[PDB]
């Protein structure tokens, strides 16, 4: 199938998660995508193909994993933005302040500001460091989408935040949402990944 | 392109005032370095941050005097806590949490308000108020906030 950021994908039929972004070991295709997500081993489908499973993950402590793919896999340097698709181009880490946008499979694609870095977030299943907080507004399912900056550059995939009874954020203002996602490169770097750029 | 109409839409930011924020965006990641190194241990924290009529701007903080910069365009802030401050009040909290904490959301050190955030679940802010103690954290450079709705994994 043709892999692309912000797109839904199931997990053990079970459950929903959004792809983050997709990307490279060595020879072996595959897509970064959160931790919570998914254990060791599950498979994941895309539209109901078996596309394949977690290799490898953390959570809590950190909130990241990868799905190693099949060789029939089309991994392609975008996120999904409604309709249309934005060109990955790089993982530059943007700072404070930076105009940062989303995608993910339940509220789409949505735009806010970093305002927060090094967050400690308290989970019901264990505390999560290391996290960026935005205040672009998400809900469940959205969790391993894309978080990218309006040029392109990677910026991590979404991990939680405080959501309502709705089961989103975007239903209360900016200046109060606390959407939290996990820095891409520390992702690349453990599992010695290369992002897959246009 | 399309992304235009996003940004627009939810940061208000017009097509005209694109370029501006571009550049002010460009100059918060290149300099960086050159800016914490120049303040040295008085540093603060950098962000950028956006006036009331639109333009967007580059912030530096500091503990110290500085007054300014050897760069140019970058508004310098004098602040009371350093940020080898407010970082030791962070491993204190993520030490007495390391030990649960219901009403507590999370904690980060915010230099845009030079001080370490402790949000909490709305009417939850006894609870913040125990976690900073029961850490033996400076009070003084701690922020309990109230936050709405409840945080989890989605």
């Amino acid at each position: 199938a043709n892999i692309v950021g912000g797109i839904e994908y199931s997990i053990n039929n079970a459950s929903l998660c959004s792809v983050g972004f997709s990307v490279t070991r060595g020879a072996t295709k595959g897509f970064v995508t959160a931790g919570h997500c998914g254990t060791v081993n599950a498979t994941a489908r895309i539209g109901g193909a078996v596309v394949g499973t977690f290799a490898a993950r953390v959570f809590p402590g950190n909130d990241r994993a990868w799905v190693s793919l099949t060789s029939a896999q089309t991994l392609l340097p975008r996120v999904a933005n409604g309709s249309s698709f934005v060109t990955v181009r790089g993982s530059t880490e943007a700072a404070v302040g930076a105009a940062v946008c989303r995608s993910g499979r339940t509220t789409g694609y949505q735009c806010g500001t970093i305002t927060a870095k090094n967050v400690t977030a308290n989970y019901a299943e264990g505390a999560v460091r290391g996290l960026t907080q935005g205040n672009a507004c998400m809900g469940r399912g959205d969790s391993g989408g894309s978080w990218i900056t309006s040029a392109g550059q990677a910026q991590g995939v979404a991990s939680g935040g405080n959501v309502q009874s709705n089961g989103n954020n975007c239903g209360i203002p900016a200046s109060q949402r606390s959407s939290l996602f996990e820095r891409l490169q520390p992702i690349l770097s453990q599992y010695g990944l290369s992002l897959v750029t246009g | 392109p399309q992304l235009k109409f996003a940004m627009q839409r939810d940061l208000g930011i017009f097509p005209t005032q694109l370029p501006q924020y571009l550049q002010t965006e460009k100059l918060a990641r290149t300099q960086a370095a050159a800016i914490e190194r120049e303040f040295g241990a008085q540093f603060a924290g950098s962000w950028i941050e956006r006036n009331e009529d639109g333009s967007f701007k580059l912030v530096a903080a500091t503990s110290g005097a500085r007054k300014s910069s050897t760069l140019g365009g970058v508004e310098v802030r004098n602040v009371r806590y350093s940020l080898k401050q407010l970082q030791s009040a962070m491993e204190q909290l993520d030490a007495g949490a390391n030990a649960p904490l219901d009403g507590v959301q999370s904690w980060y050190v915010d230099p845009r308000s030079n001080a370490v955030v402790v949000k909490v679940d709305d009417g939850a802010t006894d609870a913040g108020v125990d976690f900073v103690a029961l850490s033996g954290a400076d009070s003084a450079q701690v922020r309990i906030e109230s936050s709405p709705g409840k945080l989890q994994t989605t």
